[PDB]
């Protein structure tokens, strides 16, 4: 199950 | 970071992201928050990206070590898992401290308030992933309450395609599935979120369409895994 | 790490490698070295892998920031590059300190002595990559001298296919090409190393053959890039 | 130019 990757910004 | 200018901390956080130095990034954004001014949309993203990367690496390590520990059951594997676990809890507590002092109380706009409350739910969820003792239920309820307040605001104040509203629903559904042992609630939330966003796509520009459909695909990926 | 058992430090270094926690790995192996006993073949690899990963990440970040700094030429980019550079120099100094106190002087076997001297050349090479001022030439000569002593021992004491002898020659050739501005020396060393290993492959078992040909391919990759 | 990767052992 994937959450928001939210690793790039 | 008390002696560095706010603007310099922000500029160095962007440099650290480019250098993939996420611990530095997080320390720079922690310093920027502690200047006491509200954060812009871009600055909120920098804060979130920095800590998500740091705690993401800690969670990945904890899972490796927890798996080794379970297969074994000397003290070394447990001791080292405990060390990583304590460091992860410290990072989560630091983020939650920033939200509580005083990002959330000063966030009046829907976009900022929902963003910070989603963050609060996420970092309590990370605490819940490693929790066992007398506080696991209270930690889970703290995650649920933060996510729930963010849901209530986002449904009242944002369109169904808003990327923050979509990512909040995605992560709350993962909370339901992985933490709260409520897979039917997880599936229902992801499906209703996806369907209401689909029906709102016609209102968007090409760039907004790309932003929303990207997160809708993450919802669909989970539904495919769960059904 | 003075209060932890040597064997526990080694076991935790292996766990940290599995968890990709290389800063922890390096601290555990630093503690193991400081117990004062010589290191086994496997323990030398753990020490080398840990610090290579740590300084590898620092070097990658320094290059990102140095590139941004050159394209710009406020103080922030230079300040942050200097911060990363200082942290990298500190790690290199720490490794060189371990080799000097007292790994190298206690290393009597060819395999251990060449391994540590290759390490010494590598970490002076990393210092040379960021050096500019009054000591860049002395740092370069310290790298060259360490590599040269390791070469002299390896040629006398190891077969041409020995993986440590091959990796030493590979890295010394990179030193020649990237640091000493001696690309012809780099090409000649890589070619002679490759050809003498090829002629010795017939003596090896299947597993040794795989170990040696893997590093020979790295030599060939560089020759393809350089010619 | 590649040195020993030496990142896995
Ligand atoms: C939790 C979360 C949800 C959505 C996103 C996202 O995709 N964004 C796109 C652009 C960005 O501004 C440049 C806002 C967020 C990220 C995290
Ligand atoms: C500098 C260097 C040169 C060669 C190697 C290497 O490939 N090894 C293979 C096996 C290992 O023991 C398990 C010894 C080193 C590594 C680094
Ligand atoms: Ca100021
Ligand atoms: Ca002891
Ligand atoms: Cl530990
Ligand atoms: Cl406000
Ligand atoms: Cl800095
Ligand atoms: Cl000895």
């Amino acid at each position: 199950a994937g959450s928001i990757p939210g690793r790039r910004s | 970071m008390g002696s560095m200018e706010r603007a310099s901390l922000i500029q160095k956080a962007k440099l650290a992201e480019q250098a993939e130095r996420y611990e530095d990034m997080a320390a720079f954004m922690k310093g920027a928050v502690e200047k006491g001014e509200e954060l812009s949309c871009e600055e909120r993203n920098l804060l979130s990206v920095a800590y998500k990367n740091v705690v993401g690496g800690q969670r990945a390590a904890w899972r490796v070590l927890s798996s080794i520990e379970q297969k074994s059951n000397g003290p070394e594997v447990r001791e080292y898992r405990e060390k990583v676990e304590t460091e992860l809890q410290g990072v989560c507590d630091t983020v939650l401290g920033l939200l509580d002092s005083h990002l959330i109380k000063e966030a009046g706009d829907a976009e900022s308030r929902v963003f910070y409350l989603k963050m609060k739910g996420d970092y309590y969820r990370y605490l819940a992933e490693v929790a066992t003792g007398d506080d696991k239920k209270r930690i889970i309820d703290s995650a649920r309450s933060a996510y729930q307040e963010a849901m209530d605001i986002s449904k009242k104040e944002m369109p169904p395609t808003n990327p923050i509203r979509l990512g909040l629903a995605l992560n709350f559904s993962v909370f339901h599935y992985e933490i709260a042992n409520s897979p039917e609630e997880a599936i229902s939330l992801a499906k209703t979120t996806f369907d209401e966003a689909m029906a709102d796509l016609h209102t968007l520009s090409e760039d907004s369409y790309k932003d929303s459909t990207l997160i809708m695909q993450l919802l669909r990926d989970n539904l495919t895994l769960w059904t």
